[PDB]
Parts: structure tokens; C-alpha cells; sequence
């Protein structure tokens, strides 16, 4: 098995794709063989008188790389290569029905976490990827040189869609760029989708109308089949909505994708949620990192994704990972291999979770304007977030270091701004 | 009577030491000014007329601020816009005010 | 071995990059196949030259390409077809 | 928290939706607060001037009862109940959006372990459920008394479409029941659908001429979108294929209801591979249990499921889950809730993994008639597969114990089958 | 062969084509037999039982004229007459295979040219042809009396889609009617094609509030396959966009006609663009001179066609088989044939290259009022580049020789016009 | 330019495309300053405000190389590479459209010769490519270890559509693999497609019912419209008709991309008839090779294509390069660069122009059982032809060799063989 | 009556000698045989059914011809082919005919 799937001396071909798995075998079963198990498993399972004919070797999957993990015990990362051939063109389902498909359900090892995946060039390119990109997203938004502002729609549940409609005027018109449905909101009995659709869609027009700035609400298009989701994508777009949203990681990714072709197409810029993720990433020790779910994402393609409220360096590293073209391998922020995503765009990343308009400087500081943030709601308390924004981005924009002057800027701001001078009191 | 800009209009109107550090920043990085004016601000509005050329040979930011005075003095009712344009990135990262009627 | 040969591996130990060799018969050779090769585990010029010469010498009239590795980065840096069977 | 979310005392409503949750909180945390705040991120969250605009009291996930986990200490079964207005109609992404969006990345809980719900009749209503059925698919199959047999083809990949419709043809004739894709196959360069499809399908008709029965092969269709998964299937019938293989969690669930949808109008057996419900269920801390996977398919559709090859009152509990209209509560098979479904048509389970036809004496005596056998293959293979199958579903019926007999059941059934007796020389 | 495919005596029928063809011969081969050759490998080939079953005679390429070319040793002129029957009803692509898609490879000719056709009007009638042409161009466009101006799109790639609008706006406003992409730009990643369009199309409507004159820019819709061209043409059609682009010989034939139908059908102007044109026609000794390829044009259809920089005499020749529907046979122009071109309604031609704009007295006393003078860039540029057009516009329409008086009329108009002032000075 | 454009130290990345342009500068031109200009030619050609608006540094076009000629004068072969990102996913049109779109056309070179392209693998798997390939060719039609027989109906024009079939009838039932129809023959007003569809399909129908073997008809499709094309290409499916036939130079490179796109999701085989190419390739001193055509058809997908009766060397270069997945670079064959593709299956050689039979065994050593024969018409006479072929193939696999032991083989395959016997016997 | 097959079919029966020949010079190219047989022969149904196994430790023809020999002591009223399968090109590279009822 080692014999047959460890090749230490085999070196990826950069058509390889590279898979990095943390494994910490069960007893019994030296780190290697468990590393050749895994290689094993999702590149072959596993005789039979089919096996001869074709050549084995082609099809194969190589760990050519095994290593401890540093201040851990019982604890390694297994790098494995594995042929351009073995994956359908732009289906990130296939890959990870490959890749992660019954590697999991295996025995020996007590338990597997895929770390970070070298997705070839030329599959990469195979994906049509963010169906605008940061770039495009700033040119159809029109705002420049600052984090974009988000926030949601409290209670989760209850509002009348008149009155789910009133709160997200209110939060627009204080100056919030962007509004955002709940991803649990598809089409509840108290709120039906069409109706909530025509009211926001008239709420952003009027936000719109008398801010004289583009305005965003992030409408929800997950439904329970993809003819349902063509609808609602269909009815956002003939209202005109500069945006949509969707639930990637229940849905489907197969959905996710046909949403991007469709909005790609259709030129609608799309955000997408990340519901159910700590399912797969909570655990250091088992499941899969999120930055893989990040990459596979981009390549199925979206313009936005929730970030998390915030490791840091292991943030940076993902974060970077979905903005810049390419990065470059480093284990302290996370980046096992060196990736080149072939001038394809990065998305924006999203922070939320009570993103506490006082660290708001660490935010703009950390993650930069290309970075969109998210409140977890009244025409006030918008206005002052807005304000602390643009007089935190002034300030860097001067030379301050953000950092250690976030505090004498909020007091700059307040002073002559009343609503955040209430905020601040807050 | 609410209308607002896009980038800073939020904060008060940019006096020239504000303006003129802005550039000065913008400088630091590489960018290089534009102007662009127009009688309205329209959030559908992406483009502007611009300003005769844009000053790509940027030393100092006090050429635009005189610039701008010109731009003014002849579009005084109207809009002015600056921007930067990252060659590198192939990004906009600057767009504000510095005129209104 | 030829000079340039001889040439482009001395350049390649230069830089630190470690040696590999991978051989595959005229067939597996059409199809990109290739197989590992007794590994050199050698960073001394003339060690490593002659365990080149001996795999060479193993796998006679099969393709052999010779390739550089970087064992930091544990990615390749160069390829080249060293040897043909005619 | 506490004094709103829980309520010890309240007994669910029938169209109430319940929720099992074993969690261990972090030190520190009382185990009714960390209930009260799991029932709170799935519900509402967290105040603004918009939450008394609503009947605030009619929309929470209501803790309602907790005990510890016998054995073991800091861990809590909780039990949280749902209006039935909580959730869109026949969205199985919504159901599971709601109950894990995001409580399981709620930082208090030190793991969160989703175990089962109970889908109030109400609620079970909506889904179309199961294109046909067990009955209705071996009404229309005509495999009667019996469990059925499936082998897989291998090797996994490198087989040309022209080989690879002749390992069909080899399992087929030998006397297999079916014969599947792997859930890898989907385009990959070296097979692409269409010519597999149209092999596959001219081997099962010429098969079905030798034979006598109806064969029929699990041609995957999971694809990178939408599109391409509808026309897979609309080829699939254009040749009279009986059924399909779909990769529901790789895939996601919207895609899956839209295919058990189309196969419902379509006339046309589905098939659901579970790939990646490892990296869900494995770990016994974290994550959804297959089980509740399982509530959550056959309410989105589908005429197989894989099961696992068989901790066994687990498997037990959840195949009958899946299996019988009602079931009733018991811990030590793992059915929390007592669920009724008011007569929606069952699903067939699916085991596999190299399952070593000397142990599946144990297996029908395991499941029953009412399933599917898969092998992970020549024509002889396959021929003692069935001698053994019929010899084994003949002694359940006469009255010799599986357990105890079924050595000896293989050695007389050898005696007189010489392919047979081969395979049990291995 | 020449008994059979040398007809010195005859006359052609009214409705027979005619290509002329200007051949030097193998050593050996007398002029007469490689006339006979090339009337025969273009229509019959070479014997056969099936040949007596057929009016061969009937269906014969007949090489009814040979002659020396003037001042030139071993070349020849040939003209052949080939039945309307053989050619498949208002198709350009069948007439190319037929006549040109083998004949260039028989050894017998050290170099052969197709150098005429006489399209005959019968023929000249089936064909759909320009969308539009000139005077229904200049209709949907309110522009008479002087010949419409353009600037191409600099640098030829890397901008975002943004800067290229910007661009674009700042030469429409400049004074150009018209504008355009670069034949190297369809879908760049960088630059994604919706994107745009989008752009561009917003700025056009700016520059048309602007000036209140039409305003337009020539866009690019030439794809990898004609599904994503229509879609391509549908999307510039909804922004209403007055003109596309083409690249008729990278996409050939087909493809150009499709879309001349399209555009007809669609009331969208259409160009086409000549890359590759030098491929063909360049030398002096092979290939297909290049007004056949423009008659060809002429008759699947397109509004506009580059005509590069400007010999003079055939290019005028051409320029007139592309606007006049009746020019004599006239040698010295290259017009080998006379062409009735049934009402057929006239292409505005198109010259580029670095127009130079000193040079446009000559430039339009050689092309006309009906001509499109498109140029290789600011505002003020263009703003010059119109003045002097509308000088020189004048001082022919009022009776002054621009030939001689260019630099009179260019500096009287740069008096009063500071920007073609700061042009003269450059 | 040269300062910029001539980068000789530049080392092309992976994720570059290389060209080699043979090229003759006029007198004075510099050679490198030369190549320099014809990489600004295909890259940017060309200062405006806009040129810094881009980093140039990116797009630029790089040749890092130039050449002389051994044994010619003034001649010298150029290198360019340029970045992917300049093109467009999936378009050849695009490749030719940047390479060759204004090059041609550069005023300081006396003539401009294309020779070789090298894709890179990232690029590659962005097309589709051929619809089936070989070996899914070779199990659709299932015929195995020998090249196939093709016969062209003569004469070209004039057999009604019944005596069209009547021809094509003899001409299968003798036993030829495939008949094909002339490059000319669209629609003619003496042959109607429709009817002759249904005339020809009936013929395969009954032939294969009489011989028992899989017999095909080259079907043309190319049609003057994009839709004509489809109906044409549909009806040829109703019919059940496993192959047609595409000339794409005529009709461009989009419609065939397209063309290819229907028939792999239809199942259709595609061959493709290669002819205007003389036109392009013929001259050796300007023009674009054979072999980049090939390169760029298979690109946009095709199983057949000529490669010509037969430079000996120059055809097995570009044969093996448009078979094999891995060529190596070869000046002595013409293949500059070394070429990957990464599985992506090869197109089949066809050879016409008077195969002559006594010559066929040199053919079959020269190309190898990968290749298809076209003979330039009787049931007698395609017996022969196939009964020699049968013969040789037999007398290759006996190790006999097929140059030294032609006329042996066809005695002694005669002898027994009245219909080869007379076939020799002319 | 006139019924042919796909390779040889013009050519003589092959004699146990050519069948061979035509096995050796598959081995030396290391495609192992297949064979495969039907009681009919039709070319619309690409498949027939194989000789209970392929033989890839094939090292001479005789073995071949002796199964062959088995397979018609069985099924002498059965069409029989051997077929040569290139694992590395992944392609069918041999099918003809050895026997005819």
C-alpha cells in the first residue's frame, strides 16, 4: 500500500491537485501506511480481472509527502497529489465527492481533517468563478475607498412584510450601504418571498431616490428545488435588485453554481451565506477547515462570504486566499501550498456577528476596503456606524495608524456628528 | 435637501488641508489624480466629464487643488469629483468630493 | 554522460535542488507515464553522477528525464528528457 | 435567556417540531442556559424597536426539557420544540438551514450534536417524498421476496466507456439485480457520460434479452449544474433507463428535490449516494446523525439509500426509520422521538463494503427482504452471489437461524453450485 | 482537358458567375492545359459507371478566355464560367469551397490567385446583404453631407471595464460620432463582456444627453460559438446599442450572415472587421485578392468593413463594387467584370490605421461623403479631427480643390478652432 | 519596440502561449527589431492618457528568441510567448484572432510565415475537444486493428438524389467503411439536402442490413446560416445517422465550436473536411501550417480530419502531434515546441487525393491503424480496395515488412480474390 | 449469405497457423487476448460474451487456441473473436473472426 500509494520521492506536477489532510491514526497503524490508506481511499477505494485493463498508475493518488505536526503529538499533515484526469471540468461536487467523498468513513484513523486543497491552474480555469469579482462589484456599486456596511433584518422572524419592508428602509436610509434577509427567511407562511421582494425592492428604490447612492438589500433565493430558486433569481432581476443571496453549503453547490451561471448572465451580483459550516469546521481536530470551502466556493463562484467575526493569521491567510490573485505558501497564517488563481477574481470577504462599531478601527484596520462588514437597527444608529466608518478610513487615509487613535477619531466624529455622538454614549 | 456622496459624505465638507492630505496619500501610493465634474450626482451616474486630461505626471497636490479651482471657477454649479485608478490591481480605489454648488 | 547533461546538473546542485530520475518504456512514454526511480540520496557532484550514470545504465533503451526538486517548497522546478532508447 | 427561552413545563403541540441536541457547554455555563441559548441562535438569536411589532411570543425555539447523558458527565440531551410556522413548505435546505445554520457555531458549547427531529405530520404533508416507493418500485421491478443485489464497477475509474458497459454486461448476466456508478463518475475526460449512458444502457437491454429480468444500471447524474443534471436525466429516459444514482449531500438538497421531482413526473428510480455523511456523523461529539440525514432525504425523495454494511441498534433503529410508516421511541435503538407519516411511501436501504456474502446470512437476517445488497465482480462472482442469496432466503422461510446455520446453509448450497462453491473456497 | 474545359469562343450567359483567375504554371505545362486544369478540378474534378447516368456537360466549368498579363513572364489571366446551378442558394460559403477550397492545392500551379467574381444579379439576389447599407445607415443614424467619424479603443487591452467606458465617453464627447472595440477583445478574464456592455452603453446615453446627437460605439460580440453570439447581440439590442462588430474571417463566413440576418431582423447595425485580412490577398502573386472577399461580404451583409489605409486605383475599384450598384469592367481599378448589382443597397467603407488627420482631404475626395473615416485620443483631438472634416466638407461643397488647397482650408478652420490649432501644432 | 518587446533572458512560465512566426524582414529591417514588432503586432500593436490607466507589464507579448534559417537567407524563425489571460476560455477564434488578426498585414516584414503555436495545459482544458475521440470513435462504430475505407461520390454534381444513394449504396456494400459527401454539395437546385438525407440514410440502412457492419456516410452540415446548419444537423440525427461533416474553414471556427458543442451532447460523430487551405498553408515562405489549423480544429472539436495523400516528415509530424497526448519537440518534423493535453483524446488522420491502392500499404505504414483512407466507385472496386487493406494489415501484424513485400501481398491477396485480381490488373 | 465481419472478413478463414501468427505478434505488443463469443452476429449489439476469463498471463499462442478449442467444443454453433486491449492507449486494438457455425 505504501509501496504502492507513498512515493516520497514523486514530485506534483503543477496539473496536480493537492490535497492536505491532518490525521491522527488510530493505533496500531504507523503514520505512513495511514497516509498511504488515505491516499488510497478517495484515488482508489482499494483486486479484479477489470484491473489490468487500464493502467493503474495514471489513475493513482500520491502522498509524496509526510510530516509531524509541530507542538502536537500523535498529530500529522499527509500532502497529496493527484492527477488532472481524475476530476469532471468546473464541478466542484465531483472534487469533493472524490476527494472527501469516503475518506471520512474510514477506519484507521481516529480522525481526518482536510487542511487546504492546490487546485491546478488549468482546473481552476475550468471555473468560471465569482460571477463579477471585487472589482466588477465596485464598479457596479460605484462606492469606493472603504469597507461596505451591512446589517440584518431583527427579529429573524415575525415582521410583516410592510413592516420587514419599514425596518429595511429605516436601516438603509441611515447609511447603511447594505441590508440583508435572514438566511432562515425563504418563504415562511407570515412572510411569503414575492411579497417581501416588491416591498424591499420599492424600500431600496426610495432609499435610493432621496440618498442619491446606490442601495443593496441581499435578497434570499435558496428554495427547496432549482426551478423555485430560477423564479425568485428571475423576479429580483425584473425589480431591478442590484443584489441576491444564497445558502451554498445546504442547498448544494451544484445549485450554487447553476445560481452563478445564471447571475452571471443575467449581471447580478450575488452574496452568498454560510449556514450549517460549523457542521464541517468547528473542530480543529476532524471535518474540513473552511478555507477549502472558501476555494471551492470561488470556483463554483460568488461575489461575497461571511468571513466570521473573528485565529487571526489563520483569517488573514483564508481571507487573502479568496481577494489576491495569487499567495504564497506559509504555515503561520494556514497556506500550505502556493496557489495562482490565474488573474481569476477574489471575492469580497464579510465580517458579522456583532461586529461592535467600537472595534469597527480593527476591522477597517484588518481586512481593509476591499472587505464588506456586517451589523447583528435604526436610521440613527446607521448613520453613526456610517460616520465611524468614513471618519476611520479618513484617518488612515491621512497616514493615522488606526489602531491606536479608532478611540480619539470616534470622539472626533461624534463631536460633530450628533447621531454618533449618541452611538458613542452607547 | 438629504442628497449624499458616495465616499465621505458623511463627514464634514473636506476642507483644502483635508483634500490636500488625501491626495497626498493617494500620491504615497502611486496614484495618480482625476478630475471629473458634472452638474448632477446621480448613484446610476458612473462617469463624469473629465478634466481636460488626467494628471497622470502628479508631484505635488497642489497642482490639482489649483486645478480644481479652475475647474471650479468654470464649472462653479457644478459637481467635482476626484478619483485614483490602481494600474496594478486594475482597481478604483478613490472616488469623493471636494465642490458642491 | 553528455557535457550539457553534466552542465545542467551541476546547476541544479548549486542552488541546493535535490536530484530525481523517473524512467517509462516507449508506450507509457507516448501516455506521459513514468515511474519512481531508485532514489538518490546524495548531494555530493560526484555520488550523485554516478548513481545517474548506474540508473541510466539500469533502464537501457527506455526514457529517462531528469528534473529538479526543491525540497523546502517540495515542488518542481525543472523538467528535462535526458535520455531516449534509440 | 432562561426566564424567555426555557420552559421546563411545556408539553409540545402536535405541529410543534422537535429537536434532539446532546452538547457539552464550556465550563462554567449552566446546562439550562446553554440549552436556552442553543434554542435561541436557531430561533431568534438575540433587542430592537422592531421585535414588539410582532407577536414577539408566537415564533421560538422553546428548550423545553434536558437530562444528563447516562455514563457521562458535562454531556446534556436537550429537547427544543418549533412552530410549525417557522419553516417554507417541502424546503428540506430550509429545515436544515434553521435547526444548524448557525448554533453550532455558537462559541459557549464546548461540541453540539444534532441526534433527531420528529417532522410533525403536518409538516411531513408537503414533501413529495419517494418517487415511487418500496412498493410501487417493486411493482414496477418485479423482485419479489427477496432482497436485491447491486455490485459496483471497478476499478472506480480508467475503464473505457466500451469496458466498462462490458463489466456491466459480466455483473448483469451473472444474475445482479443492478449495477452502479461510482459517485465519482461523472464527466471525467476519459469517460464522458453520454457514450457511458448509451453503453450502459445497450448492455442492460441485451442483458435483460438473456436473461428474463429487468436490469437496470444506477447511472449517476450528479453534475456540475443544474442544466446538465436535467439533461443527464432527460437522456436516461430518452433510453428507458429504470433508475439513477444522485449524490444528494455532495450535490445538495434543492438539486436532489429537483431530481426527485422530475423522476416523480418522469417515471424514473433514484438512487442516493451518501458521499461526504462521514464527515457529518462520524465523530460521536459533533455533528447531524445519519439518521436525521436519512428523515431528511426521504423527505426530499429517493428509491435507494446507502446504509452502511453493519454500531448495529443504531442501524437497526434508523433503517426502520426509513423503512416503516410508524415507529415508536426507544434510546437504546437511537429513536429519540416517535414519528408517524401518515403512510408516505418507504425507502429501500443499501448496504455495501466488500460485504463478504459469508456474513450476509447475518445481513438478511439484519435487515429483511426490503432491501438492496451492494459488492465491492465477474459473471461466475455474481452468479454465486445469487445461489447464495436465494439459498439463504429459502432457509429464512423454511425456519433454520441464520446466525446459528449460516455456514452450514453455504456449505449445502455450495455442494450443488460449483461457482458458489469456488467463492467459498476464498 | 482541354478538349473538354478550354472554350476560347465562348461567350458567358448572362446568369453564369465569372472568376477571374491570374495562375503562374509548372514548368512544362503549356497556359492552355493549366486553364483547362483550373476550369476542371473546380467543377468536375477529372471517370466513373455513375457518369453516364448524368448531363455532366451541363454542370461543366468552362474556361472560355485566357490571356498573358501584361509586362510579366510565365503568368496568365483566366476567366471560367461556372453554371448559377452550381452554387447552393444564397450561400457565400459554398461559393468559397467551391470555387477556391481545393483549386490552391493542385500541383500543376506554382501560384494561382482568384483575383474577380461577376457575381451575376440572379445570384447577387438571393443573398440577404448589408443590414442596413449606407443610406438607410445614415438614416438611423440623421447624419448627410459629410462622412461619419471614429477612434479606436487604445491601449488594445488591459483595462477595467470601467476605464474602457471612461474612454469611450471622453472620444464620443471629443466629437466622433462613433467609437469601437478592439478586434483582440471578445471575453478577457480581466474584463468580463457584460461588464462591458454595460459600461459602454452607459456612456453612450451620457454622451448623447450630452451633445443630443447620435452617439454610438462599435461593440464586439464575436465568441467561441454562435449560442453566447446571439445571446451576445440580444444583450447589446437590450441596451439600445447601435452598432456591433464582427470578425468575419476568424469566424468565418456562417457565423457573419447569421448575424447580417440577425441585425436585418433586428434593426442593430452591424461592422465587420478584417483580421487576418493580410493572410490571403497580401502578396502580389497568391491568394484571393482582397475585393472578392469584400463582394462576399458585400452579399452575406454587413453595414461597415475596414478597407486599411490606402493602392489607389483597385482600391477605389473595390470601394465602388461595395457602393455603386452598376460599375463597368475597368482592368486598370482591378474591376475585371461588370457588375448589376440588382438595387443592391451599398456598404459604407471603412479606412483606419492611423488616418493621420492632415491627410483627410485626400482621404475622403478618394472615398466620399459616404464613407466612415475611423481612426486609431482625447476629447479635444476628436473635437480637431471634425472640424477639419466639416472645413473641408465645405470648401468642396462651395467649389475649392482639396488636393491642392488641404492646408489652406485645415488652417483657416484651425483659426477659429483652438483644438485643431493645438492638432496643426502637433 | 526592441527595447521593450525583446525580452532574451525571459523564461516562459507554464502558463504561457508560444508561437513560432517564420518571418522575412524587407531589406534594412533589423531581424530583431523585427521580432520585437511582430510581438507588438499580435500583442498591442502600439501613447494615449489611458496607456497608464493599465499595467502594460502584464500583456505585453514576449519574444525571447530569434533565429536564421539553416541553409536560407534573410529568413529567421521567432518566438513569442504570451500570457493566458489575453484570452477568452474555450475560443480558437479568439486564438487566431490575437496571433494572426494584424500581423499579416505589418509593413516591414516582406512576408510573414506561421509555423507553430504551442497551447498551454491550462488553456487546453478550457475547450471541449473532439466530440467522442478515437478510441470512443472506434466503440461506437466498433470496428478494431485496422484504418478505415472512405470513398467521395463522383462525379461531384448532377446524380439525383435516388442515383446519388444507388452510388452510395455500391459503394458501402463492396466494403467501404464510410462514403462521404464533396465539400461543394450543400443544397444544390439539382440535389435538394432533404431528400437527398433521406435517400442516403435509407442506403446505410439497407447495407447495413446486408452486410452486417456498421456503415456511415459523411454528412455535410455546413449550411450559409447558423440555423440552416442546425436543421441540417438535426434532421441528420433523426435519421439516426452516426457521423457528418463540417467545412470550417469556409464557415469560420464559432459555428464549427458550436457545430461540435450539438454533436457531443447529441452523440454525433463529427468529421471534418479541411478545405480553402491552400489558400493559407500551401506556400512555404508566408501563410499559417497545417499543423496549427489541426492544432486549433481539434481545439474546437473534430474525430476526422485530411491530412493529405503525402513532405513525408512534416505529415508525421503534425499526424503524430493530432493523435498522441504527448508529442516531443522535433525541427527534423516540424514541431517546435513540446506539446501536453493532459488525456484529452486525439482526432483520426484521413488521407484522399488518389490513394491509388497499390500504394495503400506504404499508407498503412506510414499512418498505422489509426487513420482513415479516402479513395479518389464501384461494388467490385471497393471490394478489391478492402480486401488489399485487410491483406496488408494481416502481413504488417505477421511481421512481414509492408514496403519491401507490397506487390508479394497483393499477388498472393489476389490470387485468391478475383475482384482484387482485376483491380491489380489495372 | 453474403454476411461479413469487421476485420479479415475478406480474407481466407484464417488457418490455426495466421491465427498465430496474428496472437504472437499481439503478445509482442503486450495486448493480452480477449475472447468472446454469440450464437449470433449482429453489428448494432456492440457486446458478446467473453470466455469466462482475458488472459493476461498469456506467454504463448497455444493456450489461446487451446481455450478457443475449449469454446467450440462448447459452442461450436457459435461465432468466436478474440480481441487485443491496450491498457496504456486505453483501446481495442485487435477484433477478428476465428469461427463460424
Amino acid at each position: 500500500y505504501k509501496l504502492t500509494y507513498y512515493t516520497p520521492d514523486y514530485t506534483p506536477k503543477d496539473t496536480d491537485l493537492l490535497a492536505a489532510f491532518r490525521f491522527s491514526p488510530q493505533p496500531g497503524v504507523p503514520a505512513d501506511e495511514a497516509g498511504a490508506a488515505i491516499a488510497a481511499e478517495s484515488s482508489t477505494g482499494t483486486t479484479v480481472w477489470t484491473d489490468l485493463l487500464t493502467d493503474m498508475d495514471r489513475y493513482k493518488g500520491k502522498c509524496y509527502h509526510i510530516e509531524p505536526v509541530q507542538g502536537e503529538e500523535n498529530s500529522y499533515f499527509a500532502f497529496i497529489a493527484y492527477p488532472l484526469d481524475l476530476f469532471e471540468e468546473g464541478s466542484v461536487t465531483n472534487i469533493l465527492t472524490s476527494i472527501v467523498g469516503n475518506v471520512f468513513g474510514f477506519k484507521a484513523i481516529r480522525s481526518l481533517r482536510l487542511e487546504d486543497i492546490r487546485f491546478p491552474v488549468a482546473l481552476v480555469k475550468t471555473f468560471q468563478g465569482p460571477p463579477h469579482g471585487i472589482q466588477v462589484e465596485r464598479d457596479l456599486l460605484n462606492k469606493y475607498g472603504r469597507p461596505m456596511l451591512g446589517c440584518t433584518i431583527k427579529p429573524k422572524l415575525g415582521l410583516s412584510a410592510k413592516n420587514y419592508g419599514r425596518a429595511v428602509y429605516e436601516c438603509l436610509r441611515g447609511g447603511l450601504d447594505f441590508t440583508k434577509d435572514d438566511e432562515n427567511i425563504n418563504s415562511q407562511p407570515f412572510q411569503r418571498w414575492r411579497d417581501r421582494f416588491l416591498f424591499v425592492a420599492d424600500a431600496i428604490h426610495k432609499s435610493q431616490a432621496e440618498t442619491g447612492e446606490i442601495k443593496g438589500h441581499y435578497l434570499n433565493v435558496t428554495a427547496p428545488t432549482c426551478e423555485e430558486m430560477m423564479k425568485r433569481a428571475e423576479f429580483a432581476k425584473e425589480l431591478g435588485m442590484p443584489i441576491i443571496m444564497h445558502d451554498f453549503l445546504t442547498a448544494g453547490f451544484t445549485a450554487n453554481t447553476t445560481l452563478a451561471k445564471w447571475c452571471r448572465d443575467n449581471g447580478v451580483l450575488l452574496h452568498i451565506h454560510r449556514a450549517m459550516h460549523a457542521v464541517i469546521d468547528r473542530q480543529r481536530n476532524h471535518g474540513i477547515h473552511f478555507r477549502v470551502l472558501a476555494k471551492c466556493l470561488r470556483l463554483s463562484g460568488g461575489d461575497h462570504l461571511h468571513s466570521g467575526t473573528v485565529d487571526k493569521a489563520s483569517t488573514l491567510g483564508f481571507v487573502d486566499l479568496m481577494r489576491e490573485d495569487h499567495i504564497e505558501a506559509d504555515r503561520s497564517r494556514g497556506v500550505f501550498f502556493t496557489q495562482d488563481w490565474a488573474s481569476m477574481p477574489g471575492v469580497l470577504p464579510v465580517a458579522s456577528g456583532g461586529i461592535h462599531v467600537w472595534h469597527m478601527p480593527a476591522l477597517v484596520e484588518i481586512f481593509g476596503d476591499d472587505s464588506v462588514l456586517q451589523f447583528g437597527g435604526n436610521a440613527p444608529g446607521a448613520t453613526a456606524n456610517r460616520v465611524a466608518l468614513e471618519a476611520c478610513v479618513q484617518a488612515r487615509n491621512e497616514g493615522r495608524d488606526l489602531y491606536r487613535e479608532g478611540g480619539d477619531i470616534l470622539r472626533e466624529a461624534g463631536k460633530w456628528s450628533p447621531e454618533l455622538a449618541a452611538a458613542l454614549d452607547l | 435637501k438629504e442628497r449624499r456622496f458616495e465616499t465621505f459624505s458623511y463627514l464634514p465638507p473636506l476642507s483644502d488641508r483635508q483634500i490636500a492630505a488625501q491626495i497626498e496619500y493617494m500620491i504615497e501610493q502611486g496614484f495618480h489624480p482625476l478630475i471629473e465634474f458634472n452638474e448632477h450626482s446621480n448613484p446610476e451616474e458612473f462617469y463624469w466629464t473629465m478634466w481636460k486630461l488626467p494628471l497622470f505626471d502628479c508631484k505635488s497636490p497642489q497642482q490639482v487643488l489649483d486645478e480644481v479651482r479652475e475647474c471650479r471657477s468654470e464649472y462653479g454649479d457644478c459637481y467635482i469629483r476626484v478619483a485614483g485608478f490602481d494600474n496594478i490591481k486594475q482597481c478604483q480605489t478613490v472616488s469623493f468630493i471636494v465642490h458642491r454648488p | 554522460l553528455s557535457s550539457e547533461v553534466i552542465t545542467q546538473v551541476r546547476s541544479l546542485l548549486n542552488q541546493g535542488y535535490r536530484i530525481g530520475t523517473e524512467h517509462a518504456d516507449k508506450r507509457r512514454f507516448r501516455t506521459s507515464s513514468w515511474q519512481p526511480c531508485a532514489p538518490i540520496q546524495s548531494t555530493n557532484e560526484r555520488q550523485v553522477l554516478s548513481e545517474l550514470e548506474n540508473c541510466l545504465s539500469e533502464h537501457e533503451g527506455e526514457y529517462v528525464r531528469l528534473l529538479g526538486i526543491d525540497t523546502n517548497t517540495r515542488s518542481r522546478v525543472f523538467e528535462a528528457l535526458i535520455q531516449r532508447p534509440d
